[PDB]
């Protein structure tokens, strides 16, 4: 005998899962089942079952693959319209268990501080992949936004007045990234940038600020999520062009 | 193999489950349907000695389809099976 | 509420608060190694000789400082809890290692490849610790 | 003001974005003057404009099984009945009459009671997979007095009764009468979608027009936007402006200029 | 097809619900209307028997309009309907 999963409506929900998996049924007091009169025909199967002092494994589940597919992409067709993180987390290791697929890294470290950095350098690591996946991936070291600076010089060509102004303004802050990137290894920041925009035969070209040299990035190994790029210059730039616009601020008078 | 005999007008009825489903066609779940108020007696016992010592005879043949207000009356199992030990009172009528 | 410190003046603040901890620990090592008193909120005082003991009870009025005596307390600590003993030779190689290394950084040093460095070196000497291990 | 050119100005420059004086063209005239707008907090990078059918409430089924679909999860059903129960309903005596009126009706049918809980739901759930009736179970519209209030405006639009004391009815005494109907009911994991009520026009139009003459008198921001998210649902012609920014602060902004565009067009409407 | 069997003195009565309105007219709601101490007889049994042997027959004929206790008395349905299995104690009395 062993405990059901979860915890309220969700080891219900979950039940179900290791119903499906084993193709047996649930006797769901609220599907109007009766422990009495339950039947062989109504049970869960398995090729084999693990139990240790607080784990339980099902191995072999000789489920229906209908109702294994059915009770996931009813998980898949739901998080896409739950918000909370959280709760798209607790959807998704029902629907990884679901496709016998969970991997876990256990991150290991001889201080606390050194460990809760590691551990967090992982969580980081695995962010970018999601996001890599999603939207792709670009040259990085910040080649890839200083490559965006010649489509802005073409928009230019086309603005006037202060709009035209306002696109230099993108143009000039697209080497930031590249720039303090170089600056922090020891470079410097206008000399590298400018190595980089020089060669426009392959827009892969760009600076490896760990070994001093010049390179293809993408051949390189120095790729970054095209979604992460795209999102922190667009974040950026909503809040920057915001604060141009002030002329006024009210805030407490010093204590 | 065993046989049960009931005393002083208690009869021996074997309940009989309601059908799947209902009038309309609708299969109720198994926490709707409660124990059934009907059984067929399967042994009959000896009538009540009245007052003046007289034995009237259960108006229940031993294999009629009854009628008994499901609450009331013993339960027991014998040899792999369960009845229901009731007294006339319990018994309202019978199905023809 | 907050203050940002920078370069050097951040390392050596927190540098300040490494040495004061482990200066009052260091005085404990050894056969001939004496005693620190701790005093304690109402009975007397506890009279130690063990590392963890003495480090846990230093606190700095100096923020940047403090931080720096914390972090040396777990170099401490974590080592008390993984053997129960030679928390005072942790804290003196912690000293040390943040001196010899501070002083590089300060002479233009990358510390990410001065760590991978003592990482190494770790590794190395790890292995001659248990190359010269008697069961 | 006389179309959506009229509009459209009004509208860009209140906000001073042609962008927003559009969506609210756009929006306005496929909803007419009368109609009603909303704006909310989409979720992407972009703003979306959206239109509504019928009554919806953000509730749905209690349990999958209900569902007519099975890659969208929902569950629609044709022509439905619809009780109205205010109370729960885990008993299931009371419910077997009704179930079985329409089971024999061939129908589909949308319960929207308190709650339904139990043998009451298990009898729904196990009758609906032996194709005995197509049901459908979703929890109260709101909580408190406010679903008591919102049952009524549900009922209004569909053309049933209030199974309370206060209407005089039981649940075991229903009838396939003391219902409502619809053309549709779209129910998703979390959400209702009662397309074509059947209820009558004067009955909702004293629902909405009682709901809109207490909140002249409500100056909480609270009580005032729930009075007016009912007053919504009871209309069938709602457009929904989902705006999208890509930081919180530009969004409150962006989201504040529409609401001023709409309330422009508002008075434009009325005093020209 | 199923035909009932009340036993000793039991009838079996099938209430009659009262009409929507009263003597006045007043709609009455399903909540203020209780169970009808009404019905009408669908099958009489055996009299009760005696403490002589003697089986007195019911005064009650095999389809009168009944006035019963309505709170006593065994309930039950058959093939799609309810009834009500009384004694003759809670035959109160007959409608003419
Ligand atoms: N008689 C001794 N001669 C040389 N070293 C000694 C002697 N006694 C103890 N030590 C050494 O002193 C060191 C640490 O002593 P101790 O004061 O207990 O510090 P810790 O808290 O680090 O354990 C050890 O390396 C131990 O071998
Ligand atoms: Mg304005």
């Amino acid at each position: 005998a062993v405990k059901a999963p979860g915890f309220g409506d969700r080891r219900k929900e979950m039940l179900k899962d290791i119903a499906a998996v084993t193709g047996g049924t649930v006797i769901s007091e609220e599907l109007g089942f009766k422990l009495e009169n339950a039947t062989l025909s109504m049970l869960g199967r398995a090729e084999r079952v693990r139990i240790t002092k607080d784990e339980t494994t099902i191995v072999g589940g000789k489920g229906k693959k209908e109702d294994i597919e059915a009770r996931i992409n009813g998980i898949k067709k739901e998080l896409e319209t739950t918000d909370s993180e959280y709760a798209r987390e607790k959807l998704q290791e029902r629907l990884a268990k679901l496709a016998g697929g969970v991997a876990v890294i256990r991150v290991g470290a001889a201080t606390e501080t050194e460990l809760k950095e590691k551990k967090h350098r992982f969580e980081d690591a695995l962010n970018a992949t999601r996001a890599a996946v999603e939207e792709g991936i670009v040259p990085g070291g910040g080649v890839t936004l200083l490559r965006a600076i010649s489509a802005v010089e073409e928009l230019i060509k086309k603005l006037e007045g202060d709009e035209a102004t306002g696109a230099k303004i993108v143009r000039r802050a697209l080497e930031e990234p590249a720039r303090q990137i170089a600056e922090n290894a020891g470079y410097e920041g206008s000399v590298i940038v400018q190595q980089i925009l020089a060669e426009t035969k392959n827009p892969r070209y760009g600076f490896n600020a760990a070994t001093g040299e010049f390179v293809d990035m993408v051949e390189a190994g120095i790729v970054d999520p095209a979604k992460v790029t795209r999102s922190a210059l667009q974040n950026a730039a909503s809040i920057g062009a915001l604060i141009l616009t002030t002329e006024a601020v009210v805030a407490e008078k010093p204590e | 193999k065993t046989v049960i005999k009931p005393l002083g007008d208690r009869v021996v009825v074997k309940r009989i489950e309601e059908e799947p489903k209902t009038k309309g066609g609708i299969v109720l779940p198994d926490t709707a349907k409660e124990k059934p108020q009907k059984g067929k007696v399967i042994a009959v016992g000896t009538g009540r000695v009245l007052e003046n010592g007289q034995r009237v005879p259960l108006e229940v043949k031993e294999g009629d389809i009854v009628v008994f207000a499901k609450y009331g009356g013993t339960e027991i199992e014998i040899d792999g099976e369960e009845y229901v030990i009731l007294s006339e009172r319990d018994l309202l009528a019978v199905l023809q | 509420a907050k203050i940002l410190v920078f370069d050097e003046a951040a390392r050596r603040a927190l540098e300040r608060g490494v040495n004061a901890v482990a200066n009052a620990v260091k005085v404990t090592l050894g056969p001939r190694g004496r005693n620190v008193v701790l005093e304690k909120k109402f009975g007397s005082p506890t009279i130690t000789k063990d590392g963890v003991t003495v480090a846990k009870e230093v606190e700095l009025e100096d923020h940047l400082e403090n931080i720096g005596a914390q972090l040396l307390k777990e170099v401490a600590s974590k080592t008390n809890d993984v053997a129960g003993d030679g928390t005072t030779t942790a804290t003196v190689l912690a000293q040390a290692i943040v001196r010899e290394g501070l002083k590089n950084v300060a002479a233009g040093a990358n510390p990410l490849a001065l760590k991978r460095g003592i990482e190494k070196a770790v590794e190395a000497a790890v292995e001659k610790i248990k190359a010269l291990a008697i069961p | 003001v006389e179309d959506r050119k009229a509009i459209e100005e009004v509208a860009t420059i209140s906000a001073n974005d042609p962008e927003v004086g559009k969506l609210i063209a756009d929006a306005m005239e496929k909803v007419g003057k009368e109609g009603i707008i909303t704006v909310e907090e989409s979720k992407s990078l972009e703003t979306e404009l959206k239109f509504v059918e019928g009554y919806q409430f953000d509730k749905g089924y209690i349990s999958p099984y209900f569902v007519t679909n099975p890659e969208t999860m929902e569950a629609v059903l044709e022509d439905a009945f619809i009780l109205i129960v205010e109370k729960k309903v885990s008993n299931v005596r009371e419910l077997l009459p009704i179930l079985e009126q329409v089971a024999q009706t061939g129908k589909p049918l949308l319960i929207i009671a308190e709650d339904v809980e139990g043998e009451a739901l298990a009898t729904l759930v196990v009758n609906k997979l032996r194709g005995t009736l197509s049901v459908a179970a979703v929890k109260a519209p709101g909580f408190g007095d406010r679903r008591k209030e919102m049952l009524k405006d549900i009922a209004a639009v569909t053309g049933g009764t209030v199974i309370s004391e206060e209407l005089g009815f039981k649940l075991e005494n229903a009838t396939l009468s003391m219902l409502g109907r619809a053309e549709r009911v779209r129910i998703t994991k979390d959400e209702t979608t009662i397309v074509g009520g059947k209820g009558k026009k004067e009955d909702i139009e004293a629902r909405i027009n009682g709901i809109k003459k207490e909140l002249e008198t409500t100056d909480s921001e609270y009580a005032r936007e729930k009075l007016q998210e009912r007053l919504a649902k009871l209309a069938g012609g709602v457009a929904v402006i989902r705006v999208g920014a890509a930081t919180e602060t530009e969004l409150k902004e962006k989201k504040h200029r529409f609401e001023d565009a709409l309330n422009a067009t508002r008075a434009a409407v009325e005093e020209g």
